[PDB]
């Protein structure tokens, strides 16, 4: 959690990374979003492309960026120690985020905590052994009515209970992939129990549409 | 007139894919009403669109509240020389908000056509949505959904035959709630940490790439077609005056079934949690506060909640505000010091720094109410409280610096007995 | 940053060789005036006092900061090189 650099046998300058051609391609296409004298814009998509590419990011990887798009390392910098999805760190295969802000916390967020911890061994902030599960308290996801809730890398898993995340778990370590969303009854973020609105067909094309168009 | 709103019906609530029972993508949309008459709308021209939402009485769904059409009605000028742009505020990072994650990926369509019908009114040639990168999957949703438009036409060139070009572009974050104010998104979209920009300049007047830009929230410009279909007129006959339409609302907490879901502008609170969520868990009795719009907005205790109801105007009164909506309830089990210091955590952890007031008082706010949780004060340190969430009110760049000090107001205002209790039982377990 | 010393017109002398006492190290002077700074109102009065007691002078005329073009907006420039990278 520290914001200065200092470079290791592992993360350094000379540390190789370097977009693949199919990554060079997608690169091309965020560049091109972008009004022509403005290509800083897409730091942000890149720095995350070469994320997704090598799972982390060394300052290697931050330089690439910056000589792809001809800005000066340190904007770069800037940018990969402001935003939080940007690993710095080597992580697990398996990044697990649980919501721990206080509409999760008052649906026993903390329970889910404990889950974790105790079936993997490990503390928050801690890696496993095996390199498998990394774990992470963060804030608002955005799906605080499906609390408490769990982001396992690009995944939701929602309406969780001990149980519930125990068995995801068993999932990653076999090798399988578990669906994202609620593990109880519901589908998304209807209630419970059966719908109180948008229980009628749909209305049609042109429905009360007013006159003169 | 109508005295009573609430018991909103089907056939006139807007999100009718909220909950994916349909199909999301552009075929479920055109058979749910999506696209249809868009030309029209494009060629009646942006003065005729903007009179729309201006008399539909919409007003800011992404928490400030303000009205659209008035809003939306700068950008309504002849151009410089510099394109124009509508950049839509997908970033949903209020705790306690999820309505936007729903419109995303259930109702994708919508936004889209919104973001052409808002842009045709403002003259913007491209949409940006700034979707938060923690939402991948509705973002895929989104470009899939964005995809089949281009390829019937609905964008892009000449979109939907009218002769007007529009691009609609996604974007996505990568980890900051501060990237969901106006200015701070448009930072991040230029490749810059996510800090605010002071105002002036207003974004009308010079936003992302120092354009004319328009920040609008998602659900803003969700209904945005839909105004403009079924009229002004139709929105504003719902809710009260000033208050009008239909809302999303998000009930989590201490609910019994916890929801996302549409009702009438200015339904009671009471009403609200009852009829959709299942009621207060242990019974409305069992109630002890209510966060009505979002963790920036000061919490309300049971007394308040029974009577008050859920639109701009009612709220302000109750000394709060509707911000996006976002209901978390807390029953009479809450440990309400710990629960409200645990969003001072969160704007400690979500504060871009720029600025002194809120870089050094969240922080500061943030040990003090630490120590208030166990008791470790005296009850001389309140009024201290108080007056450093004064300090840092209104003398911020963002509003996230008074989001963080309106949690402490509400707490102090409504439960200081609490408070001095729990310092109470610390100083005699250590006398 | 503050100007508040830049308000008034001072008087002062020119400067006279000091030498490191044997004894101690300190700072010796045989210079009566090395420490006499007189403070006027305005160029005209520093003149005329000098003037009456007999001692040639140099003026140096005030320097006042040039007045600037400030403007927020342009860190975000469409076209123009003001455009910051960072704030
Ligand atoms: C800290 C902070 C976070 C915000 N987050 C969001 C957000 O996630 N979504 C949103 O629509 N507005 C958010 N806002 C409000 C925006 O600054 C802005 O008022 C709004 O997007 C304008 O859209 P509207 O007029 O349609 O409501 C946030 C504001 C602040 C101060
Ligand atoms: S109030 Fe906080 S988040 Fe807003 S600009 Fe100032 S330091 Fe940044
Ligand atoms: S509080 Fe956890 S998803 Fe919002």
């Amino acid at each position: 959690a520290l914001f200065v650099h200092r470079d290791t046998p592992e993360n350094n300058p000379e540390t190789p990374f370097d977009f693949t051609p199919e990554n060079y391609k997608r690169i091309e296409a965020i560049v091109k979003n972008y009004p022509e004298g403005h290509k800083a814009a897409a730091v942000l998509p890149v720095l995350d492309l070469a994320q997704r590419q090598n799972g982390w990011l060394p300052i290697s990887a931050m330089n690439k960026v910056a000589e792809i798009l001809q800005v000066p390392p340190m904007r770069v910098y800037e940018v990969a120690t402001f935003y939080t999805m940007y690993n710095r760190k080597p992580v697990g295969k398996y990044h697990i985020q649980v919501c721990t802000t206080t509409p999760c916390m008052l649906r026993n967020s903390d329970s889910i905590l404990e889950a974790i911890q105790k079936k993997l061994g490990i503390k928050v902030g801690e890696t496993t052994p095996d390199k498998l599960f990394t774990l992470i308290e963060v804030e608002c996801l955005g799906a605080c009515v499906n609390a408490p809730m769990v982001q396992i890398n690009d995944n939701y898993y929602e309406d969780l209970t001990p149980k519930d995340i125990e068995e995801i778990i068993d999932e990653l370590k076999a090798g399988k992939i578990p669906k994202p969303g609620p593990r109880s009854g519901r589908f998304s973020c209807e209630p419970a129990g059966g719908l109180t609105s948008l229980t009628e067909p749909p209305k049609g094309p042109g429905f009360g549409v007013q006159a003169g168009l | 007139k109508k005295t009573s709103f609430g018991s909103l019906k089907d056939e006139d609530r807007i999100f009718t894919n909220l909950y994916g029972r349909h199909d999301w993508r552009l075929k479920g949309a055109q058979s749910r009403g999506d696209w249809y008459k868009t030309k029209e709308i494009l060629l009646k021209g942006p003065d005729w669109i903007l009179g729309e939402v201006k008399t539909s009485g919409l007003r800011g769904r992404g928490g400030a509240g303000f009205p659209t059409g008035l809003k939306w009605s700068f950008m309504n000028k002849p151009s410089d020389g510099r394109p124009k742009y509508l950049v839509v505020n997908a970033d949903e990072g209020e705790p306690g908000t999820c309505k936007d994650r729903e419109i995303i990926r259930h109702d994708p369509h919508k936004l889209v056509e919104g973001c052409l019908v808002g842009g045709r009114a403002m003259g913007a040639r491209a949409a940006y949505i700034y979707i938060r990168g923690e939402f991948y999957n509705e973002a895929s949703n989104l470009q899939v959904a964005i995809r089949e438009a281009y390829e019937a036409g609905l964008i892009g060139k000449n979109a939907c035959g009218s002769g007007y070009d529009f691009d609609v572009f996604v974007v996505r974050g990568a980890g900051a709630y501060i990237c969901g104010e106006e200015t701070a998104l448009i930072e991040s979209i230029e490749g810059k940490q996510g800090k605010p920009r002071l105002k002036p300049p207003f974004p009308a007047d010079v936003g992302v790439f120092g354009c004319p830009t328009t920040v609008a929230n998602v659900e803003t410009v969700a209904v945005s077609p839909t105004i403009c279909r079924r009229g002004g007129a139709w929105f504003a006959s719902f809710g009260r005056e000033r208050n009008s339409g239909t809302k999303l609302f998000n009930i989590s907490g201490h609910v019994n079934n916890p929801c996302t879901v549409e009702e009438e502008m200015s339904v009671p609170l009471k009403e609200l949690i009852e009829k959709h969520a299942g009621g207060v868990t242990g019974g409305w009795d069992n109630l002890l506060a209510v966060i009505p719009g979002g963790s920036s907005t000061p919490l309300i205790p049971k007394s308040v909640c029974e009577t008050v109801l859920m639109d701009f105007d009612a709220l302000i009164q109750a000394q709060t505000g509707l911000g996006t909506a976002a209901v978390i309830v807390m029953d009479r089990s809450t440990d309400i010091v710990k629960a409200i210091a645990r969003l001072i955590e969160f704007y400690k952890h979500e504060s871009c720094g720029q600025c002194t007031p809120c870089r050094e008082g969240v922080d500061w706010m943030n040990k003090v109410m630490a120590r208030f949780v166990r008791g470790d004060a005296r009850p001389a340190e309140i009024d201290s409280l108080w007056e450093i969430s004064k300090q840092i009110e209104g003398h911020t760049i963002c509003a996230l610096g008074d989001g963080a000090a309106w949690p402490v107001q509400g707490l102090i205002r409504h439960f200081r007995p609490e408070l001095e209790e729990r310092m109470q039982q610390f100083a005699q377990q250590h006398q | 940053s503050g100007v508040n010393n830049t308000k008034k017109w001072k008087m002062e002398f020119d400067t006279r060789e000091r030498w490191e006492n044997p004894l101690m190290g300190w700072a010796s002077t045989a210079d009566p005036l090395s420490n006499l700074v007189l403070t006027f109102s305005t160029k005209e009065d520093a003149v005329a006092f000098a003037e009456k007691n007999g001692w040639s002078y140099d003026v140096e005329e005030r320097k006042v900061p040039k007045p600037k073009s400030k403007s927020y907006g342009a860190n975000f420039s469409w076209n123009k090189r003001t455009r910051v990278s960072t704030k």
